[PDB]
């Protein structure tokens, strides 16, 4: 028959089960965003504190038994994978239109003609945001520093911007390349993110350069020089073991202090091959003996060894410079310059190198001056949005107003074309098109100010043209323009929450039987 | 939050039940299948 | 709630998490405001080993108790930062962030949604950053303004008769820098570490002492006048790295494959005694040898067959010390060999303590390197001092970075007080309120000092306010009669940019203390 | 580093055994979303195409009930607000009787309603006068839809549509039947200037036959069997006794005291002469039966048999009692022989068999007594259980139409008269509280939308044409759920009615149970 | 309720038991996690090779008490690297070692005859093996001459044997079986004997 | 004082005045919503499945499983009350847990 | 008889932490640790100076009339006696008598 531990269940109580998880998770995250966001903590399993206000971040934080929530999660991520902001936005429009769906599946509903729905009605309101589609060009800094205060303002780490969005900004332009002049990239991964404890937050800002906490290895190296001579080993300079064995037999009088000679002078004339295209640092990951250094000294290099792998790679795009593996190969065109300013400054209570470029960076490395790496952390994640958003920007010059003024004029449209079809999927479509609207709510729970009469003379403004850039002041609980108030989103963010959170919807409304406690085969 | 009923319940419906029903009484009928008519068989239960 | 899903979730509301996290902070300033001050109480902190530590160092206070707190873990994080920063007075840090939050509780007792409040602390703390670069007065460094500077910032972590020796000897010790260079920091500095005699014998060394002694007994125990070799080659025995053996057919081959064994030894041994020899040996002109690798037993008895100086094994720091001490170059292999290369030492001798036998070099001509010796009853009293004195030392590179020092002992924060209250009717509105305690938050920093006094508090606070509110001077706080007189003129400041950034990260950590809506431990299902 | 501890206060004093909820967002919903589950129970079933639900107790007695007011009384709750919403149901069916399951999707209804509202954002006490104005209005509209009155109560068919009603909730294959039963049963006992009791109706279940194989009996019939060696007699004399049928024994210690011989020779021969006078100045009275309840002697048994006398024993005081309510005897405290004034005269007596069963019957010809008690024939206890509520469930319906004669159509046609009414009414009022009028008129269209789902059949075209068929200007007509599609017609020609009392207490304590759930803001739960 | 109370005064109902198991096991599960860092620096001998990501401070003193054990240990193993090659001594000499074999060195005492596929491959392994411990003597010869007219039928017989007690045995292929029989079930094998510490899946 | 019976709790003058204040704290805070023709209406459940619905402090006091001297102490005093006057009991406790809240 | 213990110092406590505060706890009980210490000893060193004998944990037997070694072998869970052992201990290696 069918085995003990297998439990089966089916019946209403499963789509019960899985509303309720929804809505129960939508109830857990939804005072976090607009101006007014209450700034939430969270312990994680291991034993860490932590505190965020973003959504995915965070829960990826929490095991949970029913599978609808680690459904969930995976939504989350993909949220926070794709976009990096308004990740709670996704969440809470799939916990409220799932709210809505539930209501209407009780009613001798089927989900066939539910999906049906969806689908009709994202074609339609996707349709729709494309027509209220406006392009701004993106040649402007004062609209990117605007932007990013926009989306900085759901951050309590706005008190900065001022400044601290400029440095977003100043990343964005400052890795950006592009590989033989087409496929412009600009790479995080190269946007290594450096953070030093203690000093204010203003003195943190990217350096136009490479940031590495090292230190010099040799006392009487020189600790400062204006342009050094850039050459990058992958190769170390003790002795390689070669690949098989000798075991070589000593017959004659002698051969060790000989094979010590050879050893020595192996290295001396890789160590003078290297120097034969003078250089004045050399850096590799690999660990050194103490010979090539000596021999070094000779010319005065930097001699600088152990770095990262992708260290490696960030440093070589801002220098420009090339990768060698033998000194022998050495040549002209692998050497990179453009290496500006270079310092070992004790920071603190520790070193780093400070190699400021003089000539055009392709990648940026963050000082980020705080109080405790939590903060940090908090802010490192804001800034990783930041740049987010002005490359998404960057790639698509779309704008439309912020503060969810357009879910309600998305909403009314998708009225309007309700009454224009024919059929009872009206209904669940008109009533999603409500469940859009869950934002302004939340934002005024947020400012905890009165509601249903705001919430009646928006929707009231929003049936009619001319509008649609008017929207919600969280501010101060009021009415206003967005054509002042500065808060604009780009279109593909919210295109993606969209699809995101109806997709979601669509998974959850399918399932009809569950069986538990099976083995993995 | 807290259960509406006491517990220790089990709640199955539907035509499961139905079936699982007439299921039932099926059993009873085939454990006396033999006996009456006059030919006659007999039982023993202790 | 997601209570529900987790059957195995805690859950603390907003109002929970604000009453946990007051509970907490409170708890962590009751204990805290015993420590700061020179008249703060001194404790035990002992683990269960029985490791016994007496401080009065907020950091080491906090990383030896039992915590249980995540709100508590982020305080002691952010103030270990601060420690790590500067490490001075980083009670007032902590206590500043609680009282911030009681005021907070007090105000939202009566509903007032908070973030206005966190809004209105942020004008308020931008108002008196401006207030306290103007109050700030400068005078370049020297003698008395340093070592007040060090005797009045010193006593924070230490008692009285320790602060004075360690000022006259922090005096003497940030001498050997440069004159416009700051080569000051804790990689250049060093700090002896033996338990000898009791602390009136504390002193500093501008050259260099070492842990190691002769490793042979032929050595020589006290150097006139030495000049000094420092080695990174390998002198001790090594393989051959693909593991080359003896074959043949006699023992007198054995006896010739030893021989070739050793050559290598004895050569690099000839030409280091043969330039030992050339530069000079004769005439009491001793040489040392400075090497961090092995010796074997037979190159040590073919230095030692001549009573040559060598050592083995000191810290890898300690070669950078050399170099700025002996001045000799630094050498990695005999490749090129020239007397540049070589040290001067001005007298070397050794004194073995207990099991340790130690070498010291000194008489340096240009130090740019020295060393701390401190000596104590025992192991707690040992690492007190250690903490003091690098704390110590952070207090004098803290006021020689830069030529501003503030008044202290409670002058400048009751000056911002009655500033405040003067730009409170302007912030336009309710925030005022907050700012209003946001005032009141400073009005703690001399009040604990009123406390640990054991003055009445408010007698002697509106004593200070009325002093200053009358005047337009800052006048400080009596600790030996409370009554209300300036300290700038017996010689007591505090840093500038640390108080800066005390400020700064006190706000932003109350702020996101006060903006908390949710604690939670999510996981372990 | 550790779990978070608990807030100095609170946190430390609701005990291990107390839990607390506070804040309709996490306290308030858990109770609506219960009721609104445990509503959903019991809404599977109801009426014209209800299904019995098989429970078994704690007490391992198997309960086949579908009577919702028989279901709560089985059913095991430890919701506090499943508490409030059963015993509402319990006081209605006090009142009324038929159809708790009515009350439990009302306030069902009136519960999700209220968790969208303030879901929305209302606060709760406008909305409340909002439910309350619009109970109001109710109350004062309701009476308007007051469609006819029943009349006289005593024609036999009159009063036998009238009760199939409320019999056709219960079981369907034919109420017609037990119409005829029960109309027969009730109309003969009808009281002129007294009151109708549902005392003066007995029940007599025996397993047997087919239910077809049932009738009534004017009288009582008991499980016993006589000691008297005669068993028929017609216009018996019955002489019902109260005190023990023994010699009186005087309520102290009483010792015979014997001397000499003679006492003791004369002694049972004078005590047995002494019982035999007082055995024939009972007799003497003519009567051809004796009842009593006492402890019975024997040498009384053998005196009736040298007399010919029927003897017969009770052992219940209420038997006692309807018997002499039935026959006008007398509880006499004294073997004495009554006068012909206090005495109870019976057309016939029998010991007659019903079916290998074997029952004293007091069967009066005239039929006209005062109490009658119906022969049940049936294969399973169960059913006598089922058909024994269905008559409760009758009687009730016709004890009530005494006391209240005017009439509602049952069904589906008064739920959309008062929605459509009320939403127009909201159409008219200004403020803040028409949502709530709104919401409490479309509270009890979930029993059309209950009709249409019982009986397999999509509510939408159902509840479309009852809108329609409504502002046409038809008001009487309803659903038709007997053609299994899609149809309405009018309740009233239907023979599907109801009194307004009842649906007027049923909604009068619906809205008292719910503005009671509403109110409530704080829970404090104790231990199970 | 009544449970309760029953519990303060009796015990005839147990519910309250068995709640400090799972509390001591998960006391113990996070207690377990520390044994990662707390030989962090004290099982590599490499970690001089790995300057630069293993330094930050160096206290000279335990750190070079570690460089000196290490050293020794190192001597002391590599001292005893002298094998590696299945030897094919005499029955003559086999009372010689049998018993003069040195007390405290495990023998491997394999005795085949050559030609099955069977003894071939099981010769091929132990002679792979010599290649990677060569500090355990292997012994290779023919069984006719060790045992005089041994049964043909009982090859290839390991033998385990340390100062002629016999500590582990694997007769015929009975228990090796099989082409499919290869290098670490072998190793395997005689870690089980007790001679090795190694690891395998299976 | 754990050592004339090692058994025994013992409290130093601020452990007894912070355990007051937080129990008078809960007390107070929790019988702010009981007052007024708009206060917050409380339900209770008993110790057999039989639920109360209360506007009364005196019920509340003697309906919560509590431990503890001052609610011992709050639910006495609002009994005498309750018997004597029987209104507005609400007051008493409010008054008694402000004060101590403002000396605190 | 149910009264809980106080929010703050007392509730943010390891299980096994323990503590000392003021006057009273801390330097009373230290106080008379101490005089329990120097009581035990306080027969030897002189010229009538009664020699003690103690067994440790590693079964050796030790018969001393210097209080250094049966101090030392002798353990404590008193922190100030940890502080007067190790002020001896100091002593000894200053000079190592008395």
């Amino acid at each position: 028959v069918l085995s003990q531990n297998t439990k089966r269940e089916s019946g209403r109580k499963v789509q019960s089960g899985n509303i309720n998880a929804a809505k129960t998770i939508a109830d857990i995250i939804r005072t976090c965003l607009g101006p007014k966001s209450m700034m939430k903590m969270l312990l994680d399993p291991m034993g860490g504190i932590v505190m965020t206000n973003d959504g995915n971040a965070i829960l990826r934080e929490i095991q949970v038994q029913h599978p609808a929530a680690k459904s969930m999660i995976e939504i989350s991520r993909t949220q926070d994978e794709e976009v990096g902001d308004g990740t709670t936005s996704v969440i809470i429009l799939a916990g409220e239109m799932l709210s809505v769906a539930e209501h209407f599946l009780e009613q001798q509903m089927h989900p066939t003609v539910v999906i049906s729905a969806y689908r009709k009605a994202l074609d339609d309101m996707i349709s729709t945001l494309k027509k209220i589609s406006i392009p701004v060009d993106i040649s402007d800094s004062d609209m990117m520093l605007n932007i990013i205060n926009s989306s900085i303002t759901t951050k309590a780490i706005s008190r900065w911007s001022s400044l601290a969005c400029n440095i977003a900004l100043d990343a964005v332009k400052m890795v950006q390349f592009e590989e033989n002049g087409r496929k412009e990239i600009d790479i995080k991964k190269y946007a290594r993110v450096e953070k030093i404890p203690g000093g204010i937050i203003e003195d943190s800002c990217v350096l136009r350069g490479v940031m590495i906490n090292k230190d010099v290895t040799h006392p009487r190296m020189r600790r400062y020089i204006k342009n050094p001579r850039i050459v990058l080993l992958d190769s170390s300079l003790e002795y390689k073991k070669g690949e098989s064995q000798t075991d070589i037999e000593i017959t004659r009088e002698e051969d060790f202090t000989r094979i010590l000679q050879m050893e020595e002078e192996y290295i001396q004339q890789l160590c003078e091959d290297i120097i034969q295209l003078k250089p004045d640092v050399v850096i590799t990951e690999k660990g050194i003996s103490d010979l090539a250094q000596h021999y070094l000294m000779r010319a005065n290099i930097t001699a600088i060894r152990r770095v990262r792998k992708t260290d490696n790679n960030r440093i070589a795009r801002a220098c420009g410079a090339r990768i060698v593996s033998r000194p022998e190969e050495l040549r002209e065109d692998d050497v990179g310059t453009g290496a500006g300013l270079l310092e070992i400054k004790k920071i603190g209570d520790e070193y780093f190198t400070f190699i400021t470029d003089c000539k055009d960076p392709k990648a940026c490395t963050i000082l980020l001056r705080g109080a405790s790496k939590e903060i940090l952390s908090e802010v490192e994640r804001n800034l990783q949005d930041a740049m987010q958003v002005c490359r998404n920007v960057l790639l698509d010059p779309q704008l439309v107003p912020g503060g969810g003024a357009s879910e309600m004029a998305v909403a009314h449209a998708l009225t309007e074309k309700s009454k224009a079809m024919t059929g009872v999927e009206q209904w669940p479509y008109r009533a999603v098109a409500q469940a859009l609207e869950v934002i302004p709510r939340t934002l005024i729970q947020n400012c905890g100010a009165s509601t249903i009469r705001l919430l009646t003379s928006l929707r009231a403004k929003h049936t009619q043209e001319n509008c649609e850039t008017w929207g919600v002041n969280g501010e101060t609980g009021t009415l206003v323009d967005m054509k002042e108030l500065g808060i604009w989103e780009p279109l593909a963010v919210k295109l993606q929450t969209y699809k995101t959170a109806v997709e979601t919807a669509v998974l959850l409304l399918r399932i009809d039987d569950i069986v538990s406690g099976h083995k993995k085969k | 939050p807290v259960i509406l009923l006491k517990e220790g319940t089990d709640s199955s419906q539907g035509i499961p039940q139905l079936v699982s029903n007439i299921s039932a009484c099926q059993v009873i009928a085939e454990a006396v299948r033999t006996t009456l008519g006059p030919r006659g068989m007999d039982k023993l239960i202790v | 709630a997601v209570k529900t899903l987790n059957p195995k979730a805690e859950v603390a509301r907003a109002q929970a998490a604000l009453a946990v996290n007051i509970s907490a902070a409170r708890g962590l300033q009751d204990v805290l405001r015993t420590n700061l001050g020179p008249k703060g109480t001194m404790k035990m902190l002992v683990s269960g080993a029985g490791d016994i530590k007496l401080t009065k160092d907020g950091n080491v206070l906090l990383h030896e108790m039992q915590i249980q707190h995540p709100t508590a873990s982020l305080i002691a994080k952010v103030a270990t930062a601060q420690d790590d920063i500067t490490g001075d007075g980083t009670t007032s840090n902590v206590l500043i962030i609680g009282e911030l939050l009681k005021q907070a509780d007090l105000y939202i007792s009566e509903g007032l949604h908070p973030r206005i409040i966190t809004e209105g602390f942020e004008a308020a703390k931008e108002k008196a950053l401006q207030f306290l670069e103007e109050v700030k007065v400068s005078r370049e460094m020297d003698r008395e303004t340093l070592i007040d500077v060090a005797r009045t910032s010193l006593r924070t972590k230490v008692h009285a008769e320790l602060a004075d020796v360690l000022t006259e000897a922090v005096v003497d010790s940030i001498l050997a820098i440069k004159k416009q260079d700051e080569p000051i920091d804790l990689f250049m500095i060093e700090i002896m570490e033996m338990k000898h005699k009791s602390e009136t014998d504390t002193s500093l060394i501008r050259g260099l002492v070492l842990d190691h002694g002769a490793r042979h007994p032929d050595m020589k125990k006290r150097v006139e006048d030495a000049y000094i070799l420092t080695c990174n080659v390998s002198l001790e025995y090594e393989k051959t790295e693909v593991n080359s053996g003896f074959f043949y057919k006699s023992a007198e081959e054995r006896e010739k494959l030893v021989k070739a064994e050793r050559k290598f030894i004895e050569d690099r041994v000839k030409k280091i005694i043969e330039l030992k020899r050339k530069v000079c040996g004769d005439s009491d002109k001793g040489f040392v040898v400075i090497n961090q690798k092995g010796i074997d037993p037979f190159s040590l008895d073919a230095l030692s067959k001549e009573g040559i100086v060598a050592l083995r094994r000191a810290k890898r720091r300690n070669m950078e010390r050399l170099t700025l001490a002996c001045g000799g170059v630094a050498l990695n292999s005999f490749d090129d060999l020239s007397p540049d290369c070589l040290g001067h030492a001005g007298l070397v001798y050794e004194y073995t303590l207990g099991e340790e036998k130690f070498t010291f070099i000194e008489k340096c001509n240009n130090p740019r390197s020295v060393t701390l010796l401190i000596k104590g009853p025992n192991k707690h009293t040992l690492t007190q001092i250690k903490d003091a004195v690098r704390d110590g030392l952070r207090a004098v590179k803290n006021a020689i970075d830069d030529g501003c020092v503030v008044p202290g002992a409670g002058a400048v924060e009751v000056a911002m007080a009655e500033a405040l209250i003067k730009h409170k009717p302007s912030v336009k509105g309710r925030a005022q309120l907050g700012v209003q305690a946001f005032a009141d938050a400073l009005l703690i920093i001399p009040k604990v000092l009123a406390q640990n006094s054991g003055f009445d508090l408010q007698e002697t606070l509106v004593k200070i306010q009325a002093e200053h509110s009358e005047s337009g001077q800052l006048v400080g706080v009596d600790l030996n009669t409370g009554e209300p007189m300036v300290a700038a003129e017996v010689g007591v400041w505090d840093n500038y940019c640390v108080k800066k950034q005390l400020l700064h990260s006190c706000t932003v950590i109350a702020t996101n203390i006060l903006l908390v809506d949710e604690i939670m431990r999510a996981g372990m299902s | 580093a550790l779990h978070v501890p608990k807030a100095p206060g609170f946190a430390q004093m609701l005990k291990e055994g107390a839990k607390h909820f506070s804040g309709l967002e996490e306290a308030v919903y858990r109770n609506i979303q219960a009721c609104k589950e445990l509503a959903q129970t019991t809404r599977t079933a109801y009426g014209p195409n209800g299904m019995n639900k098989m429970v078994i107790n704690h007490l391992e007695k198997l309960f086949v009930t579908n009577d919702a007011a028989t279901i709560l009384r089985e059913l095991e709750v430890q919701h506090p607000a499943a508490k409030m919403i059963v015993m509402a149901s319990h006081m209605q069916e006090q009142e009324v009787g038929d159809g708790t399951n009515f009350v439990l999707v009302f306030a069902g209804a009136l519960l999700e309603l209220a968790e969208e509202l303030l879901r929305i954002g209302l606060s709760v006490s406008e909305v409340i006068e909002g439910y309350e104005i619009a109970c109001r209005k109710a109350h004062e509209i309701l009476p308007n839809l007051v469609c006819c009155s029943a009349k006289n109560l005593r024609d036999i068919d009159e009063v036998s549509s009238l009760l199939r009603t409320s019999i056709m909730s219960k079981q369907y294959g034919n109420e017609v039947f037990l119409a005829k039963l029960i109309a027969q049963a009730c109309v003969s006992i009808f009281p002129d200037s007294g009151h109708f009791n549902v005392d003066n109706i007995r029940v007599c279940k025996i397993l047997g036959s087919g239910i077809s194989s049932s009738s009534v009996l004017h009288g009582m019939v008991f499980k016993k069997e006589t000691e008297g060696d005669v068993t028929s007699v017609k216009d018996a004399k019955i002489a019902v006794y109260s005190c023990p049928f023994d010699g009186m024994i005087t309520e102290t210690k009483g010792t015979v005291l014997i001397k000499t011989a003679e006492e003791l020779m004369n002694f049972s021969k004078g005590e047995e002469n002494l019982m035999d006078a007082q055995v024939k100045a009972i007799a003497d009275t003519g009567a051809n039966v004796v009842v009593t309840g006492g402890k019975v002697a024997d040498m009384a048994l053998h005196y009736a048999n040298k007399y010919n006398i029927m003897l017969v024993r009770l052992n219940s005081k209420w038997d006692l009692r309807r018997l002499c309510k039935t026959v006008g005897a007398t509880a006499l405290p004294r073997l004495t022989p009554p006068v012909l004034e206090e005495m109870g005269h019976c057309d016939s007596v029998y010991l007659s068999e019903v079916g290998d069963t074997q029952v004293v019957v007091f069967k009066h010809e005239k039929e006209d007594g005062a109490i009658s008690t119906i022969v049940l024939r049936g294969s399973t206890d169960n059913l006598m259980d089922d058909i024994e509520r269905a008559v409760d469930d009758g009687v009730n319906t016709f004890k009530v139409l005494t006391r209240d004669k005017r009439l509602v159509p049952g069904g589906g046609a008064t739920e959309i008269e008062l929605a459509k009414q009320i939403t127009s009414y909201g159409e008219t009022c200004p403020g803040l509280e028409q949502y709530a009028i709104k919401k409490f008129a479309e509270a009890f269209e979930a029993i059309p939308r209950a009709l249409a789902e019982n009986s397999g059949v999509k509510a939408n075209e159902v509840i479309s044409k009852l809108y329609a068929v409504h502002q046409e200007g038809n008001k009487n007509v309803g659903l038709d759920i007997e053609a299994e599609v899609p149809a309405v017609k009018d309740m009233l020609e239907a023979g599907i009615l109801d009194t307004y009392l009842g649906k007027y207490w049923a909604i009068k304590l619906a809205t008292n149970a719910a503005v009671t759930v509403l109110r409530v803001d704080q829970i404090i739960m104790a231990k199970p | 309720e009544w449970n309760d109370i029953l519990r303060k005064k009796g015990i005839l109902p147990p519910k309250e038991s068995l709640k400090e198991l799972e509390e001591e096991a998960e006391e113990e599960q996070r207690i377990l996690q520390q044994s990662v860092v707390k030989t962090y620096e004290d099982m590599t001998l490499e970690e001089l090779e790995d300057h630069e990501d293993e330094f930050n401070e160096e206290d000279e003193r335990a750190i070079e008490m570690y460089r000196r054990r290490r050293l020794a240990e190192w001597k002391a193993t590599k001292l005893k690297n002298k094998f590696g090659e299945v030897l094919e001594i005499s029955g003559k000499d086999y009372v010689q070692e049998v018993t003069k074999a040195g007390e405290g060195l495990w023998v491997i005492l394999h005795l085949y005859k050559q030609g099955i596929p069977l003894c071939a491959l099981i010769n091929q392994h132990l002679s792979g093996l010599a290649r990677k411990f060569p500090d355990v003597k292997f012994i290779k010869a023919i069984s006719t001459t060790c045992i005089p007219n041994y049964p043909d039928r009982n090859l290839p017989t390991i033998f385990v044997y340390l100062e002629g007690d016999i500590k582990a045995q694997f007769i015929g292929p009975l228990v090796f079986g099989g082409m499919n029989l290869t290098r670490d079930e072998l190793e395997w094998k005689l870690s089980e004997s007790g001679a090795i510490m190694t690891d395998l899946e299976e």
